[PDB]
RNA sequence: UUGUCUAGCGAGACUGCUAAUGCAAAUUGGAGGAAGGAAGGGAUGACGUCAAAUCAUCAUGCCCCUUAUGUCUAGGGCUGCAAACGUGCUACAAUGGCCAAUACAAACAGUCGCCAGCUUGUAAAAGUGAGCAAAUCUGUAAAGUUGGUCUCAGUUCGGAUUGAGGGCUGCAAUUCGUCCUCAUGAAGUCGGAAUCACUAGUAAUCGCGAAUCAGCUAUGUCGCGGUGAAUACGUUCUCG
RNA sequence: GGUACACGAAAAACCUUACCUAGACUUGACAUCCUUGGCAAAGUUAUGGAAACAUAAUGCCGAGUGACAGGU
C-alpha cells in the first residue's frame, strides 16, 4: 500500500530503532532526504516554484 | 577537424639548461610525480659519471644523434585493405618517439636496480647495440617494400 | 557604560538581503550612541545538494541546489540603552533572525 | 612444526616459513626473546634453535595448530550446523553473495552452455 | 624600506618584504630554510629562476611568508612576490622581464567537477 | 525535459513565498512542513477567489500569513462572513496557541498574474466548455488588458481518443534565456470527464531596465 | 555475540525454558527465536522453530552451544548447481 | 617574523589602439595590462524525434477487489547459483613492500550532537573530561623528504578464503552489519578477439569533508584539496 | 542497444517492502459526511503469548449509528 506506511510512519513504536524518516505531503523512504524531512522529488518541485526560503539553485 | 592549436613548451633545465633532458624528464615521469622521477634522474645521471666515467652530455646526445629515426609509419586503405608506408616526421617529434622508445625498453628490463638497468639501456644505445636502434632499423628497412605508396601518399 | 558587551549576532540566508540588514541596523544605531565597532564581514555557510532528477534509471541526470547562510556581528562594550530604544524603530525582516548572550 | 631456514638472511623470517606464527607472531617472539635479527645472517647463537622452540611451543604447536583447526571444522561437520554444513560442501558461509564469486573455492571454472534465448 | 610584494598561486598566497640594507640576505620562509621547508630537491633553483637570471642576490633581505596550498604553488606564489618587489623597485626592467613571461600566475587551479565527472572532464565509460 | 522559468530567477530576482530560518533540522522541518500546506490551502479550497499568491513570514516561533487577491469582494465576506471562516481553518491547520492573523490585499497589476489567467481556462475545461472559444477569449483578453507577448500550452483530451494533439500559442517575445525579464509562469491540471488536462501559460510582465535589485 | 551477555536471549525464552526444564519431559516446545542462543543450563532439548514456511523441530547438540539456535537449522532452502 | 584574510560595493578588456586587407563584416602580429580576441569555467536545452521511462512520487479515465489486493506483529525474502555481462578495488612490484623520524591546506559539518584531552589497552574501544548552537573547540592529508631493511624472487609482493579471540551500535548481527588482534596464505608474471575515456591543471596518482543511516565490506555518491604529464601532423577511413 | 544494467532503490538484520507462512482484522489500522459528549486519549504492569493483542489503575478531551475508505 502507500497510504497506510504513512499512517504507521507517524505512530509511536516501542524500540527506538523503529523509526524510518519520509516526507509528510508527499513521502517516499526511497532515497530519503531527512536534511529537512522532506523528499527528493518533494523538494525538486517545490524548489521550482519557490516554496522553500532558503532553496537556491547551485551556484560554484 | 581541429583547426589549429599550438602546444605547449618547456622551460629550460635549471641545472642542465637543456630541452632533451626536459623530454626526459617528462618521458620517464609517472603517476604525475617529479621527485621520485627526478631521482632516477639524479642517478642517471650520477652513474653515468660512475661507471666508465666520460660527460653525462657528451653521451647523452650521442645516443639521441644515434637514435635520430627517418621515416615513421601511417596507414592508407582502399577501404577494405590496410597498406603502411612511412612518411616524414619534425624533429621534436622523433626525438620524442625515440626518448619514448629508450624508456620502454629501460623499463622492460631484469635486473635489480633501475639506476644501473637505466644507464645500461643508455651506454648500450650510445654503443648501437641497444634495442632501441633494432627497431629505427626495422622502419628504415620496411620502406623497400611500402614504397608503392610512400611514392604517392595521400 | 550601561550595558557591557552587546555581542548581537545577526542571520539570514541572503547576501544582499544581509547588506541590506547590516547597513539599516548599523546605521539606525549612529545618532544616540559611541564606540561602535565595524561589522566584521563573515564567512558564508555554503550547501550545495546535489538531487537525482528522474524518478527512474539514471545517475548521471542529476541537477543540485543551493542553499547559503550568512551572519554579522555587531561587538558592543560601551553603550546605553539608547541603542536598545532605537532597535524598536525599524523592524528587521522576517528573513533574519538574532543571537544574543 | 619442523626445521626451516631462509636461504641466507636475516633469523626472523625463518619464522616466517613456519606456519602458525606469520609475521605479527614473529615480531611477538622477538619482542618476548629480545632477539633481534642481525644483519642477513642466520648464525650468532647455537642455542636458539631450541630456545625459541620452547616459547613456539609454549604458545602452541604448529601442526597441533591446525590438527585442532581441522577437529573444530568437522565438530560443525558432525552435529546440524548450517556454517558447517555451507563449510562442508565446498560453499562459503559469511555475508559473501554467492552469484559472482567463491571461485577460489570452486576450481578455475566449470562453465557451460546457458540458455539466454527465451 | 621594505617593499611589499604579494604572489598567489593554487588558491595560495604569500607576502613578501625585501630591503634595501647592507646585508645581501637569505632565502627563508616558515622560519626555515627552503631546504627543509620545500623539498629538498629541484626546487631549490626553481624558486630563484628570477633573480638568478636577473639582479643576482646581493642587495636585498627575504622575508616571505606563505597561507595555503601545497609547496609548488606556494613556490609561485613566492616567485611572484619577488617579481612584483623587483618590478615595483626596478620597473625599468618591465621591458626585458615580461619576455621571459615571469609575469601573474595564468589561473591554473584544479576545475570544480560535476556529476557523472571523474576529473570535471572524465567521462563515466560510455558503454554499449 | 525543460524546467519553468520561475526558478531560473528565484534567488536572484524573484521574491521569496517564505523569508525566515531557524535552527538546522530540527524545528525548520517541522514549520516548512505546515507552512507549505498552509499556502496549497486556498487554491485547492477555492476556484472562484482568483488569489493573487499567499505569503508567510514567520519571527522566531511568530507565525503569520498575508493572502493577496485580485478582488476580495468574496473574500472579505458580509460583515466578515469569509474572515471567521479563514480564522477557523487557520486555527485547524496550524496549532492552537500560535498568533494566527492576516490582511487581505490587492497587488498593483493584479491582471498580469498567470495563476488566475490558469484558473480561468480550468474552469472552462471543467465546466465542459469548448476549448477554441477558451483559446481565444484568453488571447483577446491578454491583448487588450495591456502587456508585452505572452505564451500558453495545452496537453491532454481534447473530446477525443488516442491523445496526441497538444496546441501551443506565442505573441512577442518569450525569452526563456534570459537573466531578468520578470515573467510569471503557471501550471495547472483541469478534471474532465475523459482525464486530466494540464496546461502551461507564461504570462510577460515585462522586463524593467536595469534590475540591480530585488523588487 | 554482545561481549557485556555471553549469548543474548530475547528473554522470552526464559519463560519456555523455565516451564520445559521443570517438565523436562516433553522435548518439542512450541518457540521460536531465530535470534535466541542457549547457555549451558538451557541445553539438552528439541525446538520447534518456524522457518516462515514450516515449524521444523531439531535436537540441540550438547558440547558448542554458544552459536544461534537458527544456525544449527538451514535458514531457507536451496538447490544444486544450476543446470536447468 | 600583523593588514595577507574573510566580503560587500565597485573599477577593470570594451577588437579599446596600431601595422596588416578588406565594399563591409571580419583576419593575423605588436604595445599594454591581471588577463586579447566567446580571460577560464560552471548555470541557462528551440520545434520535434524514438508513443523510450514512470497509471509504484503525486493527481489521475477504465475495469476489478471489497468481513478484503484493508489492517498488526512475529518470522523468512528482495543477498542463493554451473555461468556471463556491466562497474570498481587491488595485485602481478625494488617508481616498489615494510620500519623510525620529519614539510604543508581547502572547504565542510558538528546540540540527545562535534568530540580537545586524561587513564586503561597490540586493538575495535571503554571510564572520564574542555570548548563548540559554531573565524576562539573538534576532525594524524598523503603523496614528499632523511634514511634503514627487503636484493630481484611467486619475494616482509599480492592479500582472498577460512579459523580463533577481542570491539561497537543495534530488542537483536543466523539469514544478510561491521571494526580490530592473531592463524593460514587463493589464483596470480600486465590480461589475446575488442575496445572505452581524455587538449594542462588535462590524464594519471595521493588524501580530506558531506550524504542516507542507531550503526554499516558504500572500493560506490557528492564534492574539496595536493603532486601533476603526452600528443595534437592530419580528415583518406571510422561515429554523429 | 545508442536512449537499462555503481539503476530506480542517498542504506533489504523490526521498519525499509510490494512478497512465503503464522495470529488476529471488518460502515473498518487511518480519515471524512450525521447525532450525542468538554476530560480522559495515550503509556504502566505481573495475565496468556514467538508476536499482535484482553483483563488493573493511571493519565480538540470523546460513544453508537449510518455515510465507506483504501489497492506497491
Amino acid at each position: 500500500a502507500k497510504k497506510s506506511l504513512k499512517v504507521k510512519q507517524t505512530r509511536i513504536p516501542k524500540f527506538a530503532v523503529r523509526a524510518y524518516t519520509r516526507c509528510q505531503r508527499c513521502g517516499r523512504a526511497r532515497a530519503v532526504l531527512s536534511h529537512f524531512g522532506v523528499c527528493r522529488l518533494c523538494f525538486r518541485e517545490l524548489a521550482y516554484a519557490g516554496a522553500i526560503p532558503g532553496v537556491k539553485k547551485a551556484s560554484w | 577537424r581541429k583547426n589549429r592549436a599550438p602546444k605547449r613548451t618547456v622551460l629550460p633545465d635549471p641545472v642542465f639548461n637543456n630541452t632533451l633532458v626536459t623530454r626526459i624528464i617528462n618521458v620517464i615521469m609517472e603517476d604525475g610525480k617529479k621527485g621520485l622521477a627526478q631521482r632516477i634522474l639524479y642517478g642517471a645521471f650520477d652513474l653515468i659519471e660512475q661507471r666508465t666515467k666520460e660527460k653525462p652530455l657528451t653521451v647523452f646526445e650521442r645516443a639521441v644523434g644515434n637514435v635520430m629515426p627517418r621515416l615513421e609509419l601511417r596507414v592508407r586503405r582502399i577501404a577494405g585493405s590496410n597498406y603502411q608506408v612511412p612518411t616524414e616526421v619534425p624533429q621534436d617529434r622523433k626525438i620524442a618517439l625515440a626518448l619514448r622508445w629508450i624508456a620502454m625498453f629501460a623499463r622492460k628490463r631484469h635486473e635489480k636496480t633501475m639506476l644501473e638497468k637505466i644507464a645500461n639501456e643508455i651506454i648500450d644505445a650510445s654503443n648501437n647495440t641497444g634495442a632501441a636502434i633494432k627497431k629505427k632499423d626495422d622502419t628504415h628497412k620496411m620502406a623497400e617494400a611500402n614504397k608503392a605508396f610512400a611514392h604517392m601518399r595521400w | 557604560v550601561k550595558y557591557p558587551e552587546l555581542k548581537i549576532k545577526l542571520e539570514s540566508y541572503d547576501s544582499t538581503l544581509l547588506d541590506l540588514t547590516t547597513k539599516k541596523i548599523v546605521e539606525v544605531v549612529k545618532g544616540v550612541d559611541v564606540k561602535i565597532k565595524g561589522p566584521l564581514p563573515l564567512p558564508t555557510k555554503k550547501e550545495v545538494i546535489t538531487i537525482i532528477r528522474s524518478p527512474h534509471v539514471d545517475k548521471a541526470s542529476r541537477e543540485q541546489f543551493e542553499k547559503n547562510r550568512h551572519k554579522r556581528l555587531m561587538i558592543l562594550v560601551d553603550v546605553n540603552q539608547g541603542a536598545i530604544d532605537s532597535l524598536k524603530r525599524i523592524k528587521i525582516p522576517v528573513g533574519v533572525t538574532l543571537r544574543f548572550s | 612444526l619442523g626445521i626451516d631456514i631462509p636461504n641466507q638472511k636475516r633469523i626472523e623470517i625463518a619464522l616466517t616459513y613456519i606456519f602458525g606464527i606469520g609475521l605479527s607472531r614473529s615480531q611477538a617472539i622477538l619482542k618476548q626473546a629480545n632477539i633481534n635479527p642481525d644483519k642477513r645472517v642466520k648464525d650468532l647463537t647455537e642455542e636458539e634453535f631450541v630456545a625459541i622452540r620452547n616459547v613456539a611451543s609454549a604458545y602452541k604447536i604448529e601442526g597441533d595448530l591446525r590438527r585442532e583447526i581441522a577437529l573444530n571444522i568437522k565438530h560443525l561437520s558432525e552435529i546440524g550446523a548450517w556454517r558447517g554444513l555451507r563449510h562442508r560442501k565446498n560453499l562459503p558461509v559469511r555475508g559473501q553473495r554467492t552469484r559472482t564469486n567463491a571461485r577460489t573455492r570452486k576450481g578455475p571454472r566449470k562453465t557451460v552452455a546457458n540458455k539466454k534465448i527465451e | 624600506q621594505s617593499y611589499y610584494g604579494l604572489g598567489r598561486r593554487k588558491s595560495s598566497s604569500a607576502k613578501v618584504y625585501l630591503t634595501p640594507t647592507q646585508d645581501k640576505g637569505k632565502i627563508t620562509v616558515n622560519r626555515r630554510d627552503p631546504s627543509e621547508y620545500f623539498p629538498n630537491k629541484l626546487v631549490i633553483q626553481d624558486m630563484e629562476q628570477p633573480l638568478d637570471l636577473t639582479d643576482l642576490k646581493k642587495n636585498f633581505d627575504i622575508n616571505v611568508v606563505v597561507k595555503g596550498g601545497g609547496f609548488t604553488g606556494q613556490a609561485g606564489a613566492i616567485r611572484l612576490g619577488i617579481v612584483r618587489a623587483l618590478l615595483q623597485f626596478n620597473p625599468e626592467l618591465k621591458k626585458i622581464l615580461k619576455s621571459k613571461k615571469l609575469t601573474t600566475r595564468d589561473k591554473r587551479v584544479k576545475e570544480r567537477k560535476k556529476f557523472g565527472l571523474y576529473g570535471a572532464r572524465r567521462a563515466p565509460q560510455f558503454t554499449k | 525535459q525543460k524546467v519553468n522559468s520561475n526558478g531560473l530567477r528565484f534567488g536572484i530576482n524573484k521574491n521569496w513565498i517564505s523569508r525566515w530560518t531557524a535552527n538546522s533540522h530540527a524545528q525548520t522541518a517541522k514549520w516548512l512542513i505546515e507552512d507549505e500546506k498552509i499556502r496549497n490551502l486556498f487554491f485547492v479550497n477555492y476556484r472562484n477567489a482568483q488569489v493573487s499568491n499567499v505569503e508567510i513570514e514567520r519571527t522566531q516561533a511568530t507565525v503569520d500569513v498575508f493572502v493577496y487577491a485580485a478582488q476580495p469582494a468574496f473574500l472579505i465576506g458580509s460583515e466578515n462572513k469569509n474572515i471567521q471562516k479563514i480564522t477557523k481553518q487557520i486555527k485547524q491547520i496550524i496549532g492552537r496557541t500560535t498568533n494566527l492573523d492576516l490582511t487581505i490585499n490587492e497587488i498593483g497589476s493584479p491582471m498580469l498574474s498567470a495563476r488566475i489567467i490558469a484558473r480561468d481556462l480550468a474552469n472552462a475545461i471543467e465546466a465542459r466548455v469548448p476549448l477554441r472559444t477558451a483559446m481565444r477569449q484568453s488571447l483577446i483578453k491578454v491583448l487588450k488588458a495591456g502587456a508585452n507577448g505572452i505564451k500558453v500550452l495545452v496537453s491532454g483530451r481534447l473530446n477525443g481518443a488516442e491523445i496526441a494533439r497538444d496546441k501551443m500559442y506565442i505573441e512577442g517575445n518569450m525569452p526563456l534565456s534570459t537573466l531578468r525579464a520578470d515573467i510569471d509562469y503557471a501550471l495547472e491540471k483541469a478534471q474532465t470527464t475523459y482525464g486530466v488536462i494540464g496546461v502551461k501559460v507564461w504570462i510577460n510582465r515585462g522586463m524593467i531596465y536595469t534590475k540591480g535589485l530585488n523588487r | 555475540r554482545s561481549a557485556k551477555k555471553g549469548a543474548f536471549v530475547d528473554a522470552h525464552l526464559l519463560k519456555k525454558v523455565i516451564d520445559m526444564n521443570k517438565q523436562e519431559k516433553k522435548r518439542p516446545i512450541k518457540t521460536w527465536s531465530r535470534r535466541s542462543t542457549i547457555f549451558p543450563e538451557f541445553v539438552g532439548n528439541t525446538f520447534a522453530v518456524h522457518n516462515g514456511k514450516t515449524f521444523i523441530n531439531v535436537y540441540v547438540t550438547d558440547d558448542m552451544v554458544g552459536h544461534k539456535l537458527g544456525e544449527f537449522s538451514p535458514t531457507r532452502n536451496f538447490k544444486q548447481h544450476t543446470a536447468n
